[PDB]
């Protein structure tokens, strides 16, 4: 039975611009099987109400899905997005940084 | 076991005509001739409705309309003009899903049996 | 060159019995349905704009479909959890995947559909789309059973009749946004990462489709190396991302040049900082 | 007789059958096989449906869970073959039953809407 | 649309 590696990438929607509002992404993606918890981070405070993509995968069988929030981005708010999967040793955290 | 008297034993009977689910896998020419074996013709469809029918016992089969050459006009068995419609060199036609289709008169297809 | 893809995704539930259906349809690189037995709603939703002005006869047809689809794959699930002589405590994942390709003249060029059990290549069908090739020294069991029953056709038949008149039916009606090529809004940034080294990270933003390059190359030409490539992500809007850096010895930045390839551009870009 | 068969209903082996594309629950179902004075379908062998055995639909059959003998059985009565389906032990007795052409059999609830085969014999 | 008829493994 196969088992693949969730892939992380956390970014925004549009160029984070303080004060204005944007959108949070985490997009997961080459893992399976299709179990996957995922969280967004607001200082660590788990963001209520993120939803996410449909359920689809890529030509290897490999699954990806868009975790996201609407928010506003400041020089003292930290993001970040928490995925933990049956192939992880333990919750994989993945800080957001508007220069990646 | 009983079983009913117009029709052949093993047969199936719809509508005022009885059927022959084929389950055997044979070239239009086979087919019709296999048909006519079991003393009756090829499948033609009556209704497009009696053609919903066909298409929940099965998915796909020959059926009596031809072309000559890759254009003359769509004939029935009967040497008539064929008028319902229907999807290279291809010139027998089949019944796939619900749908009437252009095949390769050399393909091997399942074949159905019907009679008056 | 355009493309209608389905991707059905059915996991067993030992505990709650029916297993989790999931399906989703794109064109090119939109999506447009989806459905999903274990929702608010149990039948077909249109997930593009492009796809709220369908009647019942449509929404209800395609839930016909991927409902009857669901319980053809519970059988599935089990009559596998068969061959593979598995536990029936452990739950397994099957996939299913087919689409047609329109070459750029408009017309089918070609089609392809395979399954997948546990994220492994189950069955495939033939390029000839004529018969079933069994990939798992196990799965010779479903293909010879799906020769002799000559599924073949009705399939071969989907991909270059039914799919083919339909991508063109959505093409049409999502006109407006499927066919506008959106170019990527390029461009550089530096970052030092200590007193030697710096990195130039090449971006390209809200671009579709998702297809793109993006490469690296200096003075004297092409290639260099100790680059970072990321995997194209999507903005969320229905356009994409995807960055490229290379690490640079600091004061030479101004060798180094980036090579967007993209769709939505006339010809190649190349940036400098 | 053995040749009557309503219309838009389908004869084989003397019996009369009605597959149905329409679909409703099963006690709806159950109603409207009455009405049509016929039974929700009831197997013999997996033989029975031989003609449509190229089918990938399910249909509602006349199989449901006896509170009282503590087994499956057939509307009339009768007992569920132990091998007709093999997995019988694992239907969840709170579910009904829906059959496939095939041989394949899925326990389902008797809320969820699905198609039908009404049967008329004929002795 | 989806393929009409899927395949019984």
């Amino acid at each position: 039975m196969i088992q693949r590696t969730p892939k992380i990438q956390v970014y925004s929607r549009h160029p984070a611009e303080n004060g204005k509002s944007n959108f949070l992404n985490c997009y997961v993606s080459g893992f399976h099987p299709s179990d996957i918890e995922v969280d967004l981070l607001k200082n660590g405070e788990r963001i209520e109400k993120v939803e996410h993509s449909d359920l689809s995968f890529s030509k290897d069988w490999s699954f990806y899905l868009l975790y996201y929030t609407e928010f506003t981005p400041t020089e003292k708010d930290e993001y970040a997005c928490r995925v933990n999967h049956v192939t992880l040793s333990q919750p994989k955290i993945v800080k957001w940084d508007r220069d990646m | 076991a009983r079983h009913c008297g117009h029709c052949p034993e093993e047969w199936i009977t719809y509508s005022n005509s009885c059927y022959y689910i084929g389950k055997e896998r044979r070239t239009w020419e086979e087919s019709l001739l296999a048909c006519t074996s079991k003393n009756s013709s090829l499948l033609s469809i009556d209704n497009e409705e009696e053609m919903k029918f066909l298409s929940i016992i099965s998915p796909s089969s020959w059926i009596g309309v031809f072309r000559n050459s890759s254009h003359h006009p769509w004939v029935t068995m009967n040497g008539l003009a064929f008028k319902h419609e229907i999807k290279a060199e291809l010139n027998c036609a089949v019944l796939q899903v619900n749908r009437l289709k252009s095949a390769q008169c050399g393909s091997s297809i399942i074949y159905h049996c019907k009679h008056k | 060159s355009h493309s209608l893809k389905y991707f059905h995704t059915s996991v067993s539930r030992p505990g709650r019995g029916e297993p989790r259906f999931i399906s989703v349809g794109y064109v090119d690189d939109t999506q447009f349905v989806r459905f999903d037995n274990d929702a608010a709603s149990p039948r077909m939703v249109p997930r593009a704009p492009w796809m709220e002005q369908e009647g019942s006869e449509y929404w209800d047809r395609e839930t016909r479909s991927a409902r009857d689809t669901a319980q053809i794959f519970r059988v599935n699930l089990r009559t596998l959890r068969g061959y593979y002589n598995q536990s029936e405590a452990g739950s397994h994942t099957l996939q299913w995947m087919h689409g047609c390709e329109l070459g750029p003249d408009r017309r089918f060029l070609r089609g392809y559909e395979q399954f997948a059990y546990d994220g492994k290549d189950y069955l495939t069908l033939n390029e000839d789309l004529r018969s079933w090739t069994a990939v798992d020294t196990a799965a010779q069991i479903s293909e010879q059973k799906s020769n002799d029953a000559s599924e073949a056709e009705h399939q071969r038949a989907y991909l270059e009749d039914t799919c083919v008149e339909w991508l063109h039916k959505y093409l049409e009606k999502g006109k407006e946004t499927l066919l506008h090529l959106e170019p990527p809004k390029t461009h550089v940034t530096h970052h030092p990462i200590s007193d030697h080294e710096a990195t130039l990270r090449c971006w390209a933003l809200g671009f579709y489709p998702a297809e793109i390059t993006l490469t690296w190359q200096q003075d004297g030409e092409g290639h260099t190396q100790d680059t970072e490539l990321v995997e194209t992500r999507p903005a969320g809007d229905g356009t994409f991302q995807k960055w490229a850096a290379v690490v640079v010895p600091s004061g030479e930045e101004q060798r180094y040049t980036c090579h967007v390839q993209h769709e939505g551009l006339p010809e190649p870009v190349t940036l400098r900082w | 007789d053995c040749c009557s068969c309503q219309e838009k209903w389908v004869g084989y082996r003397c019996n009369c059958y009605f597959i149905s594309s329409e679909q409703k629950t099963w006690n709806e179902s159950r109603h409207l096989c009455a009405s049509q004075k016929s039974s929700l379908l009831q197997l013999q062998n997996t033989d029975e449906l031989d003609f449509m055995s190229s089918s990938q639909q399910f249909y509602w059959i006349g199989l449901s869970y006896s509170e009282e003998h503590t087994a499956w059985l057939w509307e009339n009565g009768s007992a569920l073959s132990q091998y007709l389906f093999p997995s019988f032990e694992t239907f969840n007795t709170k579910n009904c039953i829906a059959y496939n052409p095939n041989g394949n059999a899925l326990d389902e609830s008797c809320e969820d809407k699905n198609r039908y085969i009404c049967k008329q014999q004929l002795i | 649309v989806m393929a009409p008829r899927t395949l019984f493994l």
